[PDB]
């Protein structure tokens, strides 16, 4: 007769199922972001526990973004996690050490994860003042700027330095290097020049994020 | 048990030359990508050198481009470094890394602090 | 004297190597040799359960073999009736980034946790009705891989600062702190008894602990990259690892050796989670190819193959009573075979 | 300095599990072997069960 | 328009006045009297005249400028015809006229073998379609619903014909109207598919952000339901207006409400279509040459077929006589066109689809290993 | 102008009017010829 406790069962699981669907739509109306970086990067520059979470929300979408916090510097384990996200924002000092060479190789072992072959990149190469005012005061540490020419689509603003924008160019030719010799239409990268003071940087998630989205669905339909 | 004993250090004079060795145990040799970490006194661990799996792509840093050359023996299970018309900003510790997994395109944390799979060092000093 | 001590740890590694390689005087393929094959094994999936937004990380089967739980990374937790496929609970989580879940054997009980550094446990039988959180064991420095209840008021944590931790959840406390891996500990299984535990760290080694006396016993070498999964075996005296390498390995805990490797040439894929069987004659694995090979162990015979994922395969339990096998993958579905 | 105590730490464990009494692995084989076939009769994943007797498709 | 019937029941009223006026001129020389020879009345004649009449007007297919001729004869009668018992007449300025001869049945013939033809392979194409998609539970996505649909109307068209065909052709009765009733609701329902499928693409890229669920159901009463308010308003107005036989001839400027909302839907989908290639153009550009056209190409000639923009040809077209070439033209094209679209949107959306060519193969091989 | 609407309107125009003429062409045929 235990039909009695069966339909208390079939009560409670389709309660569960009616607040699932909620959950649902609340789950795939916001996009998540994985703010990476290094040390002294302008990582928190662009904010203003493992984990921190910062909600935000720009044109009625809301967005989701983390960053590591209380970790270590291993990341193959926890990087994973990270797979299913909309972007991964990945901040660079573009200025002892070599720190460019080592964001270089960790874009790319970024860019080559089996698991991270379905996320894109929106690559922010930060401090453009303080690379200016060291042009004006490279070559030491990449040989290959003294045989480069700054490109075709060269669009500095009016007062600009033609070696300044030399030199951002070829940073940023250096991190489009990687992102072009693989994937071929499952994941791109997004470069941008940001300096300190800028709150471009928000629109411009905004409109790379709406730009992944479109291709997944043109995708999905087989046009790209 | 994964062991990489590194070896060929010394004092050269500078403008000199080296060839830095290391022999490998424990793991099947040619499955793996293989590298070389650098550790200057004050500084923190660089990256100087990969090679592939069979020697096909090779990668330099900057600073060492034209100088020194990585080559590897997969028969004798050793991977080699030729240090070539050495400077005063070569004086570091020099290790073996080698990538985590195998067959992968990709290796991560190679210039941790704590890295399981890099050999104990070897100095060099100009 | 750094390299004095260097010199005395390396005489002290080829001390031990000599004592491993004088007990070796047969190995487990020569001994097995006449047994007869285990035929090939054939499983179907008798319930598939749906609910789950995104990746399952992890499940635990109950001690009644009926309820059943999982972690998604969407951040809920679910208790599932397995006979019935009806959900029983439906738990939010604070932290969505869940890595590990586990049950208590008493039932009262689960606990989750992962890139937050905290192991939250929940009271399922509670006076009103509701599942609230009892208690958020903070402490841990990275990220929590892995964690196993050993009553009601005993909790075992693995962890990414390279340290496994023993909790009183009465007091929110450590009581023993246990330390010697060199990299990220990712798994842990405790003993049939409850007296020791073995964990495997992203340095190719497995350690051997002792729960009261909080010291490391013994240390097993012979994988070529990080360890994933480690299950004990059915009594007690060996221990099965998977690892990055796409082996799997048993290893004695009386002999200090490696017994018997699980490979095959055309397997190139990463191993994620391990089980054995009530009996101890099949180790079941899955794989980053979406499989699960079903081994032989007593041999290294593969038995058959379950497929039927359509993404990575990362979690595999067998139930107390040894009736179903229960599969989790990144495609956000569970699988009961049987 | 702190590599000093790390390198005496880890030469007190290795003296630590450096002596320990093994069996030989044919007597360990033998016992696996043993529980093997001890409990094949007891386990429904390598010798199936009746549907009747199945909890999950009678 | 001009009927069998109508022309029968026009001659009964000018009998009935030809006698009318005979009785008046019989009640009352030598003329030869009026008389009904089933056509036409002929007047009061007098004697040795040849009497010509304008053509009636109430004949439909006669030339109304022409004139029958009749001989009165001397003797008060109408003049016989050597050796036969008949009276001597000449309707060929009447007649000669409409002597056009019949064509264009072939051309019906030939049209209709054309889309029996082609209807006949969508229709297994996508019945076989539907099953693939509605079997494996991991196609089912809101687009493979949406699909689903569109197939679905496709089918109802294809049957909606051969009914009709079959009912109608082998008059003034309720089954040959619900044949041509379900006709037309089923053109309707499949070109409102055509365009929810622009709608839907249009509203996933330019909009990106919307709920899946609310936006489901008002395409599902977009698509089924706008044809049954304009089908009903044309089956009210027929019902009440026109109710003149089976409504299969047009009965005066009310096949506009059927026909004004399929031609807006054909403009919109040309629209929104014009739209998605340029958003192809553009993020082919910012992609970075001759692959860029050959897959923008492709890419617009697999969207051909689904937005079906063939329609966009011959819509502003109006009537036009059927012995004309433009009819000609028309028609054989119109026909080969849709009649084959669904067997082309079954092709490029679930056989030479990626997911489904992966699942069919994944299916396959299990089942091939289970034996 | 939908094709299918306009074909269907065309054939049934063409089978009335052949039937409508025939009816002419029966009363002609013995009246004329």
């Amino acid at each position: 007769d235990q039909r009695n406790e069966e339909k208390a069962q079939r009560e409670a699981n389709k309660k569960i199922e009616k607040q699932l669907q909620k959950d649902k739509q609340v789950y795939r109306a916001t996009h998540r972001l994985l703010l990476l970086g290094a040390g002294e990067s302008g990582k928190s520059t662009i904010v203003k526990s493992g984990i921190f979470e910062t909600k935000f929300q720009v044109d009625k979408v809301n967005f989701h973004m983390f960053d590591v916090g209380a970790q270590r510097d291993e990341r193959r384990k926890w990087i994973q996690c990270f797979n299913d996200v909309t972007a991964i924002i990945f901040v660079v000092a573009s200025s002892q050490t070599n720190r460019l060479q080592a964001a270089l190789k960790l874009f790319d072992s970024i860019w080559n994860n089996k698991w991270l072959r379905d996320t894109s990149v929106i690559l922010f190469l930060n401090k453009q003042d303080l690379l200016a005012e060291k042009v004006l005061a490279i070559e030491d540490y990449f040989p290959e700027f003294a045989r480069y020419t700054t490109p075709e689509d060269a669009t500095p603003e009016p007062g600009e330095d033609p070696r300044v924008t030399r030199a951002k160019y070829f940073i940023r030719d250096e991190f489009l290097r990687i992102s072009t010799a693989s994937g071929d239409g499952r994941h791109y990268c997004y470069p941008h020049f940001t300096c300190a003071v800028d709150t471009e940087n928000i629109r411009r998630v905004f409109n790379d994020c709406r730009d992944i989205i479109q291709r997944m669905h043109l995708r999905q339909y087989e046009l790209l | 048990q994964v062991q990489l004993q590194e070896s060929g250090g010394g004092l050269v004079q500078p403008g000199g030359s080296l060839r830095l060795s290391c022999a490998a145990s424990g793991f099947t040799f040619s499955n793996y990508k293989m590298n070389w970490v650098r550790q200057a006194p004050g500084k923190g661990l660089e990256w100087v050198s990969d090679i592939s799996q069979s020697g096909a792509s090779i990668s330099y840093t900057g600073s060492v481009k034209g100088r020194f050359t990585i080559s590897r023996d997969n028969a004798k299970n050793t991977l080699y470094l030729q240090m070539n018309s050495l400077k005063p900003e070569d004086t570091a510790v020099y290790y073996c890394a080698r990538c985590p997994a195998p067959f992968t395109r990709d290796c991560f944390d190679v210039t941790s602090t704590t890295y399981a799979y890099r050999g104990q060092g070897t100095q060099v000093t100009v | 004297e750094l390299d004095q001590l260097r010199q005395e740890a390396e005489q002290l590694k080829n001390q031990i190597r000599d004592a491993r390689k004088a007990c070796a005087d047969a190995t487990l393929s020569q001994i097995t040799n006449n047994i007869d094959p285990v035929g090939r094994i054939q499983m179907r999936t008798r319930r598939t359960l749906r609910g789950h937004l995104a990746k399952i990380y992890a499940m635990h089967w109950g001690t009644d073999s009926r309820l059943l739980v999982s972690a998604s990374q969407d951040g809920k937790l679910i208790i599932w009736d397995s006979y019935t496929t009806n959900k029983v609970h439906a738990i939010p989580l604070r932290s969505s980034w869940v890595m590990t879940c586990a049950y208590a054997p008493s039932g009262n009980y689960v606990a989750c946790g992962g890139l937050d550094n905290i192991c939250s446990i929940y009271n399922l039988k509670t006076r009103e009705g509701n599942v609230r959180v009892s208690r958020e064991l903070a402490g841990h420095t990275g990220y929590l891989s892995c964690c196993r209840f050993l009553d009601d008021n005993q909790i075992v944590t693995s962890s990414g600062d390279t340290t496994c931790a023993l909790w009183d959840i009465e007091t929110g406390q450590q009581t023993t702190t246990f330390t010697g891996h060199t990299g990220d500990v990712m798994s842990l299984s405790l003993a049939p008894d409850t007296r020791l535990f073995v964990s495997g760290a992203c340095d190719a080694s497995a350690k051997l602990w002792d729960v009261r006396e909080g010291m490391c016993r013994q240390t097993f070498t012979g994988h070529e990259s990080d360890i994933n999964a480690i299950c004990f075996f059915p009594n007690g005296n060996a221990f099965a690892t998977g690892s990055d390498d796409a082996t799997c390995r048993l290893f004695d805990l009386r002999a200090d050796q490696e017994l018997m490797t699980y490979s095959h040439d055309n397997i190139i894929c990463g191993i994620t989670s391990v089980s054995f069987s009530k009996s101890g004659r099949l180790l079941l694995a899955g794989y980053d190819d979406f499989n699960c090979n079903v081994w032989d162990a007593l041999k290294a015979d593969r038995a058959g193959v379950l497929a039927g994922h359509d993404n990575r395969v990362s979690c595999l339990g067998v139930t107390d009573d040894g009736m179903a096998v229960a599969t989790g993958s990144w495609d956000s579905f569970l699988k009961i075979w049987n | 300095t702190a590599s000093i105590a790390q390198a005496r730490k880890l030469v007190e464990q290795l003296k630590m599990e450096a002596n320990i009494d093994r069996i030989k692995v044919s007597k360990a084989a033998a016992d696996l072997m043993a529980y093997c076939e001890a409990h094949a009769k007891e386990d429904p994943l390598l010798t199936p069960v009746p549907a009747s007797e199945n909890p999950f498709r009678e | 328009v001009m009927t069998k019937e109508e022309q029968i029941f026009l001659l009964h009223r000018a009998q009935a006045q030809c006698e009318k006026r005979l009785k008046e001129v019989l009640q009352r020389g030598r003329p030869c009297l009026p008389e009904w020879d089933h056509i036409l009345c002929w007047p009061l004649g007098a004697p040795g005249e040849v009497v010509a009449v304008p053509c009636p007007d109430y004949i439909y297919d006669f030339n109304h400028k022409g004139h029958a001729y009749r001989r009165c004869d001397r003797n008060g009668s109408w003049e016989l015809v050597p050796g036969h018992n008949r009276t001597w007449a000449n309707y060929s300025e009447c007649v000669k006229f409409l002597t056009n001869e019949t064509r264009e049945r072939e051309v019906f013939d030939r049209l209709a073998m054309i889309y029996t033809v082609g209807y006949s392979v969508s229709l297994a194409s996508l019945t076989v379609a539907v099953l693939i998609l509605a079997y494996f539970r991991r196609l089912h996505c809101t687009r493979n619903y949406i699909h689903m649909h569109l197939f679905l109307s496709f089918m109802l068209r294809a049957v909606s014909i051969f009914v009709k065909d079959a009912v109608l052709y082998s008059a003034g009765y309720a089954g040959c109207r619900v044949a041509v009733t379900f006709f037309l609701y089923f053109l309707a329902t499949n070109y409102y598919w055509i365009l929810v499928e622009g709608l839907y693409l249009h509203s996933l890229i330019f909009m990106a952000f919307f709920s899946e669920k609310k936006y489901l159901w008002g395409f599902t009463v977009f698509g089924w339901g706008l044809p049954a308010v304009f089908v009903a308003v044309w089956v009210s107005v027929r019902a009440t207006l026109a109710n003149t036989g089976c409504w299969d001839l047009s009965s005066g400027n009310k096949k506009w409400i059927i026909q004004v909302p399929i031609l807006a839907s054909i403009v919109l989908n040309f629209i929104l279509f014009i739209n998605i290639v340029r958003v192809l153009a553009t993020k082919l550009r910012e992609t970075n040459t001759r692959q860029q056209y050959r897959k923008l190409l492709k890419s617009t000639l697999v969207l051909m077929p689904l937005f079906g923009v063939h329609y966009i040809v011959f819509m502003a077209t109006p009537y036009t006589e059927v012995s004309g070439t433009l009819w000609q033209v028309q028609m054989h094209y119109e026909m080969l066109f849709n009649s084959f679209q669904g067997f082309f949107v079954a092709i490029i959306y679930c056989f030479c689809n990626g997911e489904v060519q992966a699942e069919i193969k994944k299916s396959w091989s299990r089942w091939t290993l289970a034996l | 102008a939908v094709s299918e609407h306009q074909l269907l309107h065309d054939k049934g125009k063409s089978i009335q009017d052949l039937r409508r003429r025939e009816l002419l062409e029966k009363l002609l045929a013995k009246l004329h010829t």
